[PDB]
């Protein structure tokens, strides 16, 4: 029924030290099957993940540069992904995207996820 | 045994179920169920349109290709009441044929092949059935199947399998699956008699690369042999209540087959063997005649080099003050020497 | 973290040219390496995953291949479509990293 | 595939009786002439299954299902027994082998006992079925007595007897090829083995089949056979148990000479390396020291140096029998 | 040469003999209260014993005649099928239950050291009612032993019937093969040895005929095995009850041999396989042996050539006398080479 | 072996060293032993109404594998079978007993060689009579499960005292599969690195001990799939489920041992290639030092020569021009040598 | 008493005592030191860097209630991983790994632990280990370890030894990848060597990973008294990631040697193709030689003086049978 879609909100101006939501909501699989990442890309520059979800376990993962701050949530009745943004700063503007991976295999211990689907990316700017 | 349970594995989440294998093109669901009154084929992808055939009293057929899609195999899992182990070895396509039975359905796992003539690979996939009280779920990796007899057979009503249960079902799938195991030994046996005709024609290392990959895919197919025919042994020998007391016969015809194919495999590779033996014969001969010419040239021109440098000697006191035509008289004794040790090793049969 | 460096950043060349684009990973990564592209202004598409496994629905001209710890993307007959900003990415960890890109455009 | 043979067809008729006999060698296809009297055992050969009009014929006359006519027009068959509830059926495949061409032919023969009658379709012309009828030229055996089964009984020991010829051909070949393979390897001689080797699996997908056929007629109280035959066809079972015992020990001399071929080819690269080391140490210290002496320079005692060319001589007569008894020893040479 | 022999109907009898010089019919009588042994050169004897309540034990030497044969056969009325299968050699051992005979075929192998080739003798025993008949070619039997316990009274023979009397004539024969085999084995210990000390060309023939041998044997001992699976499974009833365990024991000796056959076909294949590495060894020490001189001569040669070409100016016209230099560069490269070739220890 | 008496039980064995009885009347409440040298001393313990398990060490008297016999009622071919030491492992089911005949194997570390001793097992009603050859098994684990309470194994029936000695063979078969799993790995390091004629009489010694050994396990899939899938009272059906497992053990077994097979299946093809190898590489040396000097000398004999025209009093630099010559020859060809992977 | 390693650099006492409120580390050379932690109800976990140092492996042997036995098995290095259970202690022997990938070599380091009540024995070789993560995580509280008991060390530690198989897997991967293409595409000698001894490494790696698995087997089927009920669901975990590794160096053993098969059945054309450039560099230069040789044979007749201008003629002839070898060759495609 229908295809798979990630569509991503609650981006959008937030001033130094604050805090702030961002949604993404799914439509052609539940959550919980799969993995949801978090990837943020800064103005003019390359791609920085930041923190992933595995819904089924809460086995939630950070990047170094956002731990201790960035919370990440799922839940499977709104089949919903949450970022919660706290002590933003001035370096995380960036465009945000919701991206969906699955797991596959190479050898018996090595593991590895590729990000099938992307979201649109919600813009997030901190400043004055 | 122990109880058993998930294993876990390290990086990854605890309750993560993974697809062990390299196919992800393509998936759909067909779905066929047959009554003696009639029946109904459909194809789809949505999950939730195959799930009302829990229960049915028709027997039904679900097959569900492409298991790379986890979600619609999780679905379906807890759907029907299968332990989230069973789900794991779908997904896990690195395992050998085996039966597991349980209390409301019967788990198996069994492999297809198919032999390719360019590249000479054998490529398995891996089709994972469970029997339950009406149903008959398949799993598979991609496209592909050798059960399109046993869909004309439903479709047509031949046979009398629309007259008979979800057993006979399974029967047929695997009757179909040992059909293909003969067709695959007899395009091994095309390709063994094409190599057997190449091997003592050209001896090229390609020959040598071609006959090991044939002795490794031979090896492979006892390993996937065995295995299917202890299933098949304890299908008819360990019957299950989910098997009804008849259509076990039909299984002991399936376990003859095996047995069949086991005895051929095993004489497959006692011929691939003496195959290798007459190719490494035959390089051994072709070095060997190399070996006849080295020695030839060698034996003719070792004395009488040795007799031109005695004769170069620049020393006062030699012949080489000589007597009329000396030196051609040298020379035709070392022509004539040289003549006789041609002659002698004619005799020896090298020249 | 382990950190994939990808060379060259502005490569260049016309229709029907080769590229190659080569990440190495400071630490070895067990070929859990993917390849994304991202056009200007939308998200990024996933060409390759498992350092040679191809994607479904992209063209048969990429490719990936493993050196030990270099990876390398293949683009044999570049089309108009391919210009756009690359990424290798590692899966070995649960903290993933990206490359910073390289640039593919016209001649 | 359908008719090998579609250049020659005949028909003959055999109908023996203890007065008298009628065998004609009709040339056209007439009609059967005894017309199901049974009087007498009845004996029809028509060589040539090209002209399918006799088949037909003969099935309509005599009842035959279609599924066992075309099983007889068929060739891919291989041999088998079928047990009617009014006539038996078999099919034997007769062997021909020559010398020269290395190939073995094969061909069909389809045997039907109904009562008081056996037919049988013969392709190849000049079958081996000679011996059988000299049983009647000067009437000796129990052939003329009784039952028509007794002339079956003897195609099939002619048939097996033929097939012991056979494989004594087969023998004196392997005898002649292991002889070769001991003294002689060449590149056609292995070939040949393999060829022989190749022959022997067909041989093999016939002979084990044939006794289960015999197996069907022999010991399986067969339903309409005279019970004199048992002991015939238990010799005959015993015929088709030997033939068959040495086969296998014909593959098995054949897989050991194929095994020894490359210990001879290993064999003589050693006699090879053997003696080109021995001449090459003979001769090349030789040579360097006629070399090392023959420098056109002056220093060198190339003057009679106290009678120095005997010497000399003698230095190269023992620098070369010292290597002489070297290879004399350890039985190089 | 051995080779088929029937073009024409079975009721006759051809057949081929080996032995065509001596001619000998023995018969005797053993009964509880006392013997009677006695020689018979013509066969008119065997008429009084064709019925009598004690059995009696007759043997025929020299088949090589036929007719007294069939005179033997109108005597028990031998069906003149089971005639033709006694007479010839060709056909398997076998054995034949009937209602009035019962028919054993078997084969005696003899060894000889001087060409280490197997000797067949076919053998044939025909027990009707009180008296089993013996059909063999050539005067010397190895079932002397049996003969030994009619003379010296030795044995528990006298309370059974000619079914011991043909125990101990299978007792003889496998003593016969166990011999045999102790000198099969002992052939292959030589074989063994002889191989790890010093292979040749010719014992790898002698290797070859070994299989030979064994592949024949595996056509000996084969049907016995075989054919004693009738006689273990179903006793005729023309064989005495109480003796039919005793049986079994020898079809256990069958299954028992055979497998050492069997054995030892493994322990010669893979010998010629050991003998094929020896080959392959000694090529390796060969080309050392050719790779030295070359690699010490050659460049050594070089340098005889060097100053011995020709050109007008040469650099050493009357020059630091000559012999010193050019030995002293031989003496270094012998060195340098000597020592490269004991560093990587070919030589 | 000679049969000289009518009908005896006779030892077909080669072992003549001891002779000695054990017997557990283990129970729920207690246990005890009766290590003792008397056939009557041990007789009585058919009308125990507790499991109890007997264990006859030596074969080689006859005389008290006759009374047992008699004692407990077993047909005398059983008797025979007990003393047969190459009957090949099997098992016989009777209302009275049932009856398993079994290989214990010890391969010597050492000297390589492999052993089988004969071990039988007679399960009748409540007792699990047992004869061995010699000293020495693999039931201590039983046996101490049995002395200090472990396990579950004195709260149920002699059935599953049957379970327990044939787990314990088994697990010896693993054990001795893992030792030959290490004798292939320094068979397979020698062969490649040391190629000389003993590796090849090791590898021919360890395929024969393997095809006996494989020989030895493929009747143990058949006796144990008899015991466990048809039985009758005398095997309980609770039982059941346990010998399964001890199935599937002997399945893997099997496959580990073709797995062995295999490889020796290659091992001596091995062998011939590593020898060729080696010569190969004294092969380049001849090869490699002729194709330097003999075209260097040849040149040298064709200046030599003592023709007119040759180019004497350094014309052109003759000296020179030809040593250049030669080390230019010399040295392209040595770099070819080298590029084409070559010593 | 016998030090059967080859390690004797260093040698120092490690010892962390530690609970829920408060923990303390030393770093010192006084057996005496870890006296006092035998009876502390506290998980305490003592870490001995230097087995030759036999005396004080030996006091705390006596001083901790253990068999000499054991003490032995301590001492001796070269024996595979195995584990014995007491009813006072339980006692480990596990493998430390190290892979250098420069040099292709691969090392071991025998670690021996005895978890005796409430504390923890530990006794390496060399200085260096794997279990910085367990002492971060002791240190910061960065797991539940301090909120445990002492059987929980032996679960980390084990768990540790496991990481470190991993990440030697992965450099065994990227060395196996390499050494695929090198094998596949332009074989070598070295390549053939850097084979031999990964499958050295790799056979060494099987017989200890073997017997590490059924160490955990035997560890959480059959708990002993000493390890609790609530930490054997952890165990198994661990156990699980051994099979894992099991797998993998089975699949990796497996490329190996078809990798070997592929360069060993190619050796007979290798020998054929090099006596074939042996046989005609000898076919074509030998009869050269004898040209040259034969017609500078010394003599004073020399017939062949002046004779149309003497050696380019005969050089022509000569030429003439180096041609026509060449050619033949070219017939039988030899060279
Ligand atoms: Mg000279
Ligand atoms: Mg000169
Ligand atoms: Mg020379």
């Amino acid at each position: 029924i229908s295809e798979v879609q990630l569509v991503e909100s609650g981006g959008g101006l937030v001033q130094p030290g604050g805090s702030l939501r961002l949604s993404c909501a799914a439509s052609g699989f539940n959550v919980s099957y799969y993995s949801i990442h978090w990837v943020r890309q800064a103005p003019g520059k390359g791609l920085e993940w930041v923190a992933s979800i595995s819904s089924s376990s809460g086995s939630t993962s950070y990047a170094d540069s956002v731990k201790g701050r960035f919370t990440i949530s799922a839940d499977t009745s709104k089949n919903t992904a949450y970022l919660q943004m706290n002590s933003l700063r001035a370096e995380d503007t960036a465009v945000y995207y919701c991206a969906r991976s699955y797991w596959y295999y190479i050898w018996s211990y090595s593991y590895g996820n590729a990000m099938d689907y992307w979201g649109q990316g919600t813009l997030v700017t901190v400043s004055s | 045994m122990e109880e058993k349970r998930l294993s876990a594995k390290k990086g990854l989440p605890p309750g993560t179920l993974v697809y062990t294998g390299k196919y992800r093109e393509d998936f759909e669901i067909e779905v066929m169920n047959y009554s003696i009154e009639e029946f109904r084929e459909f194809k789809t992808t949505d999950v939730e349109s195959v799930l009302p055939f829990r229960d049915s009293s028709t027997p039904t057929w679900i097959n569900i290709t492409g298991i790379h899609r986890t979600d619609v195999v999780q679905r379906v899992g807890e759907f029907f009441g299968i332990h989230p182990l069973v789900l794991e070895d779908i997904l896990n396509v690195h395992q050998r044929p085996k039966v597991e039975f349980f209390e409301n359905y019967v788990f198996i796992v069994l492999k297809m092949f198919t032999y390719d003539k360019n590249l000479h690979e054998l490529e398995s996939e891996q089709v994972s059935l469970i029997l339950t009280k009406n149903c008959v779920l398949m799993f598979q990796e991609k496209i592909g199947d050798v059960f399109d007899p046993v869909r004309e057979r439903i479709r047509y009503n031949r046979g009398i399998i629309r007259k008979k249960r979800a057993d006979y079902l399974l029967y047929s799938l695997i009757d179909a699956l040992v059909d293909d195991y003969f067709v695959l030994l007899e395009k091994i046996d095309d390709e063994i008699d094409v190599l057997e005709e190449e091997v003592l024609e050209r001896p090229e290392k390609e020959t040598v690369q071609r006959t090991h990959q044939l002795k490794r895919n031979l090896v492979e197919l006892r390993k996937t042999i065995w295995p299917l025919r202890e299933v098949l042994s304890s299908l008819y020998r360990d019957v299950p209540p989910l098997i009804e007391k008849e259509t076990v016969p039909y299984f002991r015809d399936v376990y003859d087959h095996t047995i069949q194919i086991a005895d051929t495999v095993e004489t497959f590779r006692d011929i691939v063997s003496g195959l290798l033996d007459v190719y490494l014969s035959s390089v051994s001969n072709k070095t060997n005649e190399v070996m006849k010419v080295l020695t030839i040239i060698a034996t003719i021109f070792m004395p009488l080099t040795f007799i031109a440098g005695i004769y170069g000697m620049n020393f006062e006191y030699m012949p080489e003050l000589r007597w009329k035509w000396g030196y051609p008289v040298v020379l035709a004794v070392m022509g004539v020497i040289a003549v006789i040790m041609v002659v002698y090793f004619k005799k020896k049969k090298w020249l | 973290d382990i950190q994939m460096t990808q060379s060259p950043s502005s490569l260049s060349a016309s229709v029907g040219d080769r590229v190659t684009i080569t990440c190495r990973a400071s630490q070895s990564v067990s070929s859990a390496v993917a390849w994304y592209q991202q056009k200007p202004g939308k998200a990024p598409k996933l060409l390759i995953y498992s350092a040679s496994s191809l994607y479904s629905g992209v063209p048969s001209r990429f490719s990936g291949s493993r050196s030990g710890t270099d990876f390398t993307l293949t683009i044999s007959s570049l089309q108009p479509e391919d210009f756009a900003t690359y990424y290798c990415q590692q899966s070995s960890s649960s903290l993933i990293t990206f490359g910073q890109g390289t640039k593919v455009e016209i001649k």
